[PDB]
RNA sequence: AGGAUAGUGGCCUACCAUGGUUUCAACGGGUAACGGGGAAUAAGGGUUCGAUUCCGGAGAGGGAGCCUGAGAAACGGCUACCACAUCCAAGGAAGGCAGCAGGCGCGCAAAUUACCCAAUCCUAAUUCAGGGAGGUAGUGACAAUAAAUAACGAUACAGGGCCCAUUCGGGUCUUGUAAUUGGAAUGAGUACAAUGUAAAUACCUUAACGAGGAACAAUUGGAGGGCAAGUCUGGUGCCAGCAGCCGCGGUAAUUCCAGCUCCAAUAGCGUAUAUUAAAGUUGUUGCAGUUAAAAAGCUCGUAGUUGAACUUUGGGCCCGGUUGGCC
RNA sequence: GGACUUUUACUUUGAAAAAAUUAGAGUGUUCAAAGCAGGCGUAUUGCUCGAAUAUAUUAGCAUGGAAUAAUAGAAUAGGACG
């Protein structure tokens, strides 16, 4: 079998310049869990509707709840 | 013109033909074999040469 | 939007389909060459046709011509290489004057009944499927494979393989399980 | 339509670039720069296609980023700069110099250099004109202003550039006799030694050219680079220095060397 | 001088005679006024699904005594009214009224094809189940 | 001459002249017409197609107008009208999938509301963020490439030479057939693992398992001719039906419906439609015109096509290149 | 730099005619359709060949030829040399 393979000077330089993929794979840094694309869209398709913040129109719609 | 007729005869023949279930045969085999099997009935085993090769005769 | 994927048909079927003068010469070269279909033997004929074509429109030309030269000569290195055509011919006629079984007697299939590792192109072709082979020192099992004319030194049976050893094989495992049990 | 383009497809690239129709739909457009993005080199196409020193964009980025790579004594950390003929690219690291110069089938060869020689290019002159104030200028092929010239040097010609600071050394005329490059067309990369010009006045003045083994050809005076006079060059000249081998004694040479 | 110009500079006669003699052919002129695309029922398409309207005898033509189990169908597409060939033993069993059948040409690019006087399709499915599965019974007709 | 434009220009305005195109096809109409690179078929010439992976245009439901900006007459930007159409506590508000999936219709006719920025590239203030662009997988007999569905033995018949030439005795070596029988070989298919990959699924590797027939079982069309392969059996009886064309069928069907056998191609085969060759049945190459279709009734005649011969030849002298030619 | 300089058609050569496709050179995708890869060492430090070439009409451009087919010239000499 035929593969392609690096060695670096230190694992600094592996560490910074090895992809995180294959870091993960070889189990040196750990995969970070994040949600799907889907919802990761889906939250900043939210977040473009409100202008700021949002804490006051948070405590307006708390307050407006109500009536 | 005749666009009428006796439509009540479409599938006379088909119904009336006897039902004969086909015989079970030995496997026949496929491919590279099947050319070898009648590379030897045509060549090498010639049975049938009558006059100029026929391939399938009545029994006479 | 990306680039296509180029490919090709390699055969080209005949234009009368039935005639028995073609009908029972391809007939007798596949009783003779162990193969399934007329498609490989169209396939040749198709890849003949191609290098015919070449040798008449270098022929067109006159000799002296760059072109001509160049690439009859390829053609000929290149049919010489795979054994198709004979050392002393090599004239650009010879070429045109090729036929079939030329190109069938260098197919790994004939080549192993040849070297007497099979009893027949059969055997040869189930071989072959069956991965009891090594043009190298690597399995190939495709029968249309055109040897080179300097493999035949290394046609052999394959190392990981029966007839090469390092296992027995499937069902004779099974029978030394089986004559195990009547052991017990 | 509607503005400039920003993309750029492969089957549309430049095919001296040598990019596989496989492996991705799009190429590396050239930044604008110094030279027209058909006869450039992006140095990520030259750092991973030519050097095989990178296998993505990512690590091309990364070694740029760090600023590593300089070219013409500039760092210019950008992934598309166009690199052009003649550029010079230095790796302090490796402490490597390049000339991005035409091999003979057209394409640009990693022709390693020296450092004094690292320490200069050549541009051929495209304008003469007077600056405002009366201060007159020359604008080099790679796009380069210098002011004050010497009076004699007029169009066509070429001149050494210090690469430290834009000032001319010295300057090489055109007339009979000089050594020129090829850069342009299908002669591109050949070096062969002017005979004469024609004049044709109205467009396109045409300059018959014969390289060392008396084989002459005819090119448009856009893409000729005068490069010193016969014999000597005023840089290295990369292997074979353009002779233009044909097909015959190229697979000739082969079977010698094998 | 064998009729036509031979002339070098001759091209424009011969090109505009080749083209009148050219609209006397038959699939040229059919093809360039569009008679499929005007005057065909299936609109030159291949094939063309229609609704059963009724059962025909139609009579085989001389000398040949035979009724021949064809169908009138109305295309869905124009609202032509169209007659189709059920080709095979019994199927006429199959295409009861009210179907929607498929129908294709015969083979014949137009023209009635046999002793059939005057039909130019066959059925080839109905009800979405095919006439030759149905009559070696691979399948079976569906629902409604 | 002036306005306007970023600029040229009837681009627009004022004044002035009567010009401009056309049988060398103007103008008008049609296109089931985006153009090209190209595709199919081709002895040559050619014919047909090109919505479609690249380039260049035009468009964002139909028109029109415009802000911003270097760049838009922009539509995943606004304004109006027209056509459809959404939500309302009826006051009003919000619309443009010819982007990616997907859903109705329309149809002879075309896939998942999946995963990811890991590659190819692009954008930003920018190594880091984003990207249904793109890639990956799913559906997928659109087309192409390679290629299983068995191989080898031993027994029982039937040959062809050769040893014996001792009656027809053995038969060595054989090429086929078997309600004869054996051990081997193998992948399809599961699957520990590893590889693979952004992560996976597959591929290539590989433990273990995984052929003996009733299995792990190859179809499609046909057997009068054209055009490969039945004067075999049963049924029907100008009926049913077959038949691209000629034709078969009316009580002895080589053509229908079946069985048996055989044939052609083979994981592919048939059918319909369109087109190419066949078609020298569009004829430039290269048709025909007395009678098969076709010389205008006859002559003149413009455009068009075509148009007699004739003008420096011959003789020398050298030079040097290629192919040869023993050497 | 000049003064003038009969006009073409045709044909040769060359520049130009994007890549992809086509033909085609090389190359073990395991064969092949493909792709433009790869190959060779003491494999411990590395070395190295490539990714050709051809066609790409017509139009336009430059160039050699000058036969073939046209065109013009000095004839009430307001012709050339000078
Ligand atoms: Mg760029
Ligand atoms: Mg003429
Ligand atoms: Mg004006
Ligand atoms: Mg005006
Ligand atoms: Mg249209
Ligand atoms: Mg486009
Ligand atoms: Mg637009
Ligand atoms: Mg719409
Ligand atoms: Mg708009
Ligand atoms: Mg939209
Ligand atoms: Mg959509
Ligand atoms: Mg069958
Ligand atoms: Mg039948
Ligand atoms: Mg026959
Ligand atoms: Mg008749
Ligand atoms: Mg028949
Ligand atoms: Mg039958
Ligand atoms: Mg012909
Ligand atoms: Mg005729
Ligand atoms: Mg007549
Ligand atoms: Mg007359
Ligand atoms: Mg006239
Ligand atoms: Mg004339
Ligand atoms: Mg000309």
């Amino acid at each position: 079998s035929v593969g392609f393979g690096l060695v670096y000077n230190s694992v600094a330089e592996a560490k910074k310049f090895e992809p995180t993929y294959r870091l993960v794979r070889y189990g040196l840094a750990e995969k970070v869990e994040k949600a799907s694309r889907q919802q990761r869209k889906q939250k900043k398709n939210r977040d473009k509707k409100i202008f700021g913040t949002g804490k006051r129109l948070a405590k307006k719609v708390a307050r407006r709840n109500a009536d | 013109a005749k666009v009428h007729g006796s439509l009540a005869r479409a599938g006379k023949v088909k119904s009336q033909t006897p039902k004969v279930e086909k015989t079970e045969k030995p496997k026949k085999p496929k491919g590279r074999a099947y050319k070898r099997l009648l590379y030897t009935r045509r060549f090498v085993n010639v049975t049938l040469v009558n006059g100029k090769r026929r391939m399938n005769p009545g029994p006479s | 939007p990306r680039a296509p994927r180029t490919y090709s048909k390699t055969y080209s079927t005949p234009k009368r389909p039935y005639e028995s003068s073609r009908l029972d010469a391809e007939l007798k070269l596949a009783g003779e060459f162990g193969l399934k279909n007329k498609k490989e033997i169209y396939r040749i004929s198709f890849q003949l046709s191609k290098i015919r074509r070449a040798a008449r429109d270098l022929l067109t030309r006159d000799e002296k011509d760059p072109k001509r030269l160049f690439e009859g000569n390829a053609l000929i290195r290149r049919l010489v290489r795979v054994g198709v055509l004979s050392e002393d011919k090599k004239k650009l006629d010879y070429v045109l004057a090729l036929k079939v079984e030329d190109f069938l007697e260098r197919r790994l299939q004939t080549q192993v009944y040849k070297l007497g590792l099979a009893k027949s192109v059969h055997h040869a072709r189930v071989l072959i499927t069956q991965r009891h082979i090594a043009v190298g020192k690597q399995i190939v099992n495709i029968p249309s494979f055109m040897v080179r004319l300097d493999s035949e030194k290394h046609i052999d049976f394959a190392p990981t393989s029966p007839f090469g050893g390092a296992r027995p094989g499937r069902v004779a495992r099974r029978n030394a399980a089986r004559k195990a049990e009547a052991s017990g | 339509a509607r503005g400039p383009k920003k993309h750029l497809k492969r089957l549309a690239a430049p095919h001296h670039w040598l990019l596989d129709k496989l492996s991705g739909c799009y190429a590396p457009r050239p930044s604008a720069g110094p030279h027209k993005l058909r006869e450039s080199l992006p140095l990520i196409v030259f750092l991973r296609n030519r050097l095989k020193y990178a296998l993505n964009g990512r690590e091309v980025k990364a070694i740029l980023m760090q600023r590593h790579v300089k070219v013409d004594g500039k760092v210019r950390t950008d992934t598309t700069y166009p690199a052009g003929f003649m550029d010079v690219i230095t790796l302090d690291a490796t402490n490597e110099n390049f000339r991005l110069v035409y091999d003979v089938k057209g394409r640009f060869a990693v022709h390693r250099i020296t450092d004094e020689e690292a320490s200069y290019k050549l541009g051929k002159v495209k304008k003469v004109q007077l600056g405002k104030k009366g201060v007159p200028y020359v604008v080099t092929h790679d796009g380069r202003t210098i002011r004050y010239p010497d009076p004699n040097i007029k169009v066509n010609d070429t001149v050494k550039i210090d690469l430290a600071s834009g000032k001319i050394t010295d300057f090489i005329k055109f007339d009979a006799g000089k050594l020129v490059y090829v850069t342009g067309g299908r002669n591109l990369g050949r070096i062969g030694t002017i005979v004469h010009k024609e004049r044709h006045d109205g467009g396109f003045d045409l300059v018959h050219i014969k390289d060392s083994l008396d084989n002459t050809f005819v090119t448009r005076l856009n893409n000729v680079f005068v490069i010193g006079e016969q014999g000597k060059p005023y840089i290295s000249l990369p292997k074979g220095k353009g002779i233009k081998l044909s097909i015959a004694e190229e697979r000739d040479r082969r079977r010698a060397q094998q | 001088g064998k009729g036509k110009p031979r002339g070098l500079n001759s091209a424009r006669k011969l090109r505009v005679h080749r083209r009148n003699n050219r609209w006397a052919e038959n699939n040229y002129k059919k093809r360039l006024l569009g008679t499929a695309f005007k005057s065909s029922p299936f609109g030159g398409s291949s094939h063309a699904k229609g609704i059963v309207l009724e059962k025909l005898g139609i009579e085989s033509k001389q000398p040949n005594s035979a009724i021949r189990k064809c169908v009138r169908v109305q295309l869905i597409k124009n609202g032509k009214k169209v007659t189709a060939f059920v080709p095979n033993d019994g199927c006429l069993n199959f295409v009861d009224e009210n179907d929607e059948v498929l129908l294709a040409g015969f083979g014949r690019k137009g023209k009635a094809k046999g002793d059939i006087p005057g039909v130019r399709f066959k059925v080839v499915k109905v009800s979405g189940v095919s006439l030759l599965a149905l009559w070696k019974e691979k399948k079976e007709k569906p629902r409604s």
